[PDB]
RNA sequence: AGUGAUCUAGAAAGAGAUCCACCUACUCAUGU
């Protein structure tokens, strides 16, 4: 096809402050539950104090052995943020009796009484002691948010308890409902504890376009409605600003008439600088309407909203374990995500809640709550089996996954050489189980220092790591387009990625060649601080760091020795075509495709979009996939 | 109440359904049936 | 007739099954009474849409006007 | 300042494998 039409065209031509928070007024019942049980539920409000407080609390109800106390928190920001902050109410160095953990960026020392960690930190100190044994109470926090790493530390602590009578669990929820908490941790007692009061409609029949119907509500709210911001809820970056340009218009017209609003997003991929608009002050004479995704659920909170829609919708990762795939699909949120959406109106004063859905499809319809029924189980079952569980199909889970996709991430653990046939762990998958990444990226580091090539794969493992770091508006696509070829690989975006953090690493600049070469650097830093992280588990476990004089061959057969099994061959008659599953899939319109070598890709994400999409390629000899995975490899398994 | 207007709903969805799998199978039924006996 | 159209002596022995009711000389149908015409009428309908059904190879009709 | 140069043309009977160019066509990451 390119080959055609050149051959066409060579044939032409302060102290008191926290007192006055509402867990204070259950501190009493909150020993006597703590004492008397080895497992506890506290349930609680956002707001409440439970995340400041109750660490507080324990930690002068049990004291003084050499141990300490562990929080455990979903979310990064909130992990740093409230250890800041308690390390002021106990009057005490951020870093010393209160400190952190987070993955690359830890932030304790031989002092640390009282330590806010991410569940993936609490997690990885657990495969290096299954019996968390430097810890006397463990309280797992936001746990309504059902994340991987906290269902996990749950599993392990059940058992856990049973082998250590001196550890003390505190399961802590935002969501009223404990009962299945109760249930999965033996009846444990429950105790439960400022948002004012919420206003919530309904609508009388079901929606069918719930877009217009949240834009027409959004202006009604704008036009009878008292002083107070809105805050929709929608799925995606390209709805939400599409809404934000209509919301925009429309409420330019009713100017004639009411108030000034001013519309911004809110959602994942956003530059710093407009996120920080979301927090603007609400003209005057005025309001403001926030259009975010799910971040706005919890993750942040914005000050002034008494006005919340809810199109009940979200865009969430779901995992099929018998077509092997995993999917990105707009669906209908939980009863619990519907509550939080609720209670953002609420925060500064008693609110409304637009909800736009049947009271009986709140009550009836959205499930309770909602992530290891929605997971690749891989690194799961590395995580379990270098906790020493032999048996994974009988591992006690509140809610097992299916036996065939826990039966999946074993074959590809094996295929990975991270387990051998017999389901037990090589000297890979113990040093692979080291390193908090993914099994694949794991595995292509360790094999690094085998090509030649381990500080560039280390550099590209970090890239990996992070989000994109190219920025592209939807104005300036040329401009960005054209920046971002001053980094390119032609097929090889693995390569486009040592590219761009070498420059980055450039004795030439820093945040403004960020902005002038559309780089994020909010990425490039948290790549930079993750590689430095990496090479240090790097030098602990005694993997050599190497390289060459200058040797792309070598930095894609290491980047094949872990992706292996996500290869795509182009068809020769129709589309791209993969190695495993026999999907037929397109190369992601991020990336040209030099069909002159390309003849195989080595894809990192596949992406479903309306269509099939493969995403961040690398240039593959397919003779180099046969020696460097020959069990893979093997017609007779075809 | 809502169970009313999910009944009907799901009793809608459901004709429907019916009604589009009755359009696939009078004259597609007859077009089922030459396709077969060309097979 | 469709029923004779279609499997003549089948719906011909429908029709010359019992020797008692016979047929007057003006007449051509045998001298049914009204049940014994609901009879008889059955069992053509269902020759009738047993030879389609053996012809079609066709399951039923899913709407009464296409029946 | 230019003119002027204009065939055909149908009746009877009989015959005869046809074998080939006039409508365009492709862009989401929910999070970390």
């Amino acid at each position: 096809p390119e080959r055609w039409e050149i051959r066409q065209l060579i044939a032409s031509g302060i102290s008191a402050q926290r007192q006055t928070l509402p867990v204070y007024a259950m501190r009493s019942e909150l020993i006597q539950a703590v004492r008397d049980n080895q497992f506890l539920v506290i349930v609680g409000e956002t707001g409440s104090g439970k995340t400041t407080q109750i660490t507080q609390y324990l930690d002068e109800e049990g004291f003084s052995n050499y141990g300490m106390i562990g929080c455990t928190q979903p979310r990064r920001v909130a992990a740093v943020s409230v250890a800041k902050r308690v390390a002021e109410e106990v009057g005490c160095k951020v870093g010393h009796d209160v400190g952190y953990t987070i993955r690359f960026e830890d932030v304790t020392g031989p002092d640390t009484r009282i330590k806010y960690m991410t569940d993936g930190m609490l997690q990885r100190e657990a495969l290096l002691d299954p019996e968390m044994s430097k810890y006397s109470v463990i309280m797992l926090d936001e746990a309504h948010e059902r994340t991987v790493a906290t269902d996990v530390l749950f599993a392990l602590l059940k058992k856990a308890a049973i082998k250590r009578p001196e550890l003390k669990v505190i399961v802590t929820s935002a969501t009223l409902n404990s009962a299945k908490f109760s249930e999965y941790f033996l009846n444990c007692p429950i105790i439960n504890i400022k948002t004012f009061p919420v206003e919530v409609l309904y609508s009388q029949t079901p929606q069918m376009d719930y877009i217009e119907a949240a834009l027409d509500c959004v202006i009604d709210i704008h036009i009878n409605e008292g002083p107070g911001d809105i805050l929709v809820f929608l799925t995606g970056q390209e709805e939400i600003d599409s809404c934000c340009e209509i919301l925009y218009d429309r409420v330019k017209t009713l100017g004639d008439s009411i108030g000034e609003l001013l519309i911004l997003p809110v959602y994942s991929a956003l530059p710093s600088e407009i996120q920080s608009k979301i927090f603007e002050p609400t003209p005057k004479g005025s309001r403001k309407v926030v259009f975010a995704t799910n971040i706005a659920e919890t993750s942040i909170t914005i000050d002034g909203i008494y006005y919340v829609v809810d199109p009940g919708f979200a865009k969430i990762n779901i995992y099929n374990a018998r077509a092997g795939i995993e999917q990105l699909i707009v669906s209908p949120i939980s009863q619990a995500q519907a509550n939080q959406r609720k209670g953002r109106a609420g925060r500064t004063g008693p609110g409304k809640c637009y909800r736009l859905y049947t009271e009986s499809a709140f009550y009836n319809e959205m499930l309770e709550n909602t992530e290891i029924q929605r997971q690749n189980l891989s690194h799961t079952i590395l995580m379990l089996k270098a906790m020493g569980i032999n048996d994974l199909l009988k591992f006690d889970f509140m809610d097992p996954p299916p036996k065939n996709l826990m039966l999946n991430a074993l074959t590809e653990l094996y295929h990975l050489q991270s387990l051998d046939d017999e389901g037990k762990l090589t000297n890979l998958g113990k040093e692979m189980s080291l390193f908090p990444m993914d099994p694949t990226l794991s595995r292509s580091l360790l094999s690094s220092v085998d090509n030649q090539c381990s500080d560039e794969i280390v550099t590209i493992i970090s890239m990996l790591s992070v989000q994109n770091v190219f920025y592209r508006p939807k104005d300036r696509q040329l401009e960005a387009d054209s920046k971002k070829a001053k980094f390119h690989h032609p097929y090889g975006d693995h390569l486009t990625l040592l590219n761009v953090y070498t420059r980055w690493q450039q004795a030439n600049y820093s945040e403004q060649y960020c902005k002038t070469n559309f780089l994020h650097f909010r990425h490039l830093k948290r790549a930079r601080d993750v590689k430095s992280q990496i090479s240090m588990i790097f030098k602990k476990i005694g993997l050599k760091l190497i390289s060459c004089h200058s040797d792309p061959d070598l930095i894609r057969k290491t980047f094949v020795s872990g992706f292996f099994m996500n290869a795509a061959k182009r068809d020769s008659q129709v589309g791209y075509k993969t190695i495993n599953g026999g999907t037929e899939v397109g190369i992601h319109p991020s990336s040209s495709l030099y069909g002159k070598e390309y003849e195989y890709v080595m894809y990192h994400s596949i992406v479903l979009t309306s269509r099939e999409y493969m995403s961040q390629v690398t240039s593959i000899e397919p003779q180099w996939l046969l020696e460097v995975a020959p069990h893979f490899y093997k017609a007779g398994d075809a | 109440k809502t169970a009313v207007e999910s009944i009907d709903e799901t009793l809608q969805r459901l004709v429907r359904e019916k009604e589009m799998e009755q359009n696939e199978k009078g004259i597609k039924e007859q077009a089922d049936d030459k396709m077969d006996l060309l097979e | 007739l469709r029923a004779l159209k279609t499997n003549e002596e089948s719906a011909k022995m429908i029709l010359l099954s019992d020797p008692t009711i016979t047929i007057k000389s003006y007449h051509l149908w045998p001298s049914f009474t009204d049940e014994q015409w609901i009879t008889i009428e059955s069992q053509m309908r269902d020759l009738i849409l047993t030879e389609y059904g053996r012809k079609y190879n066709v399951n039923i009709s899913a709407l009464t006007q296409t029946e």
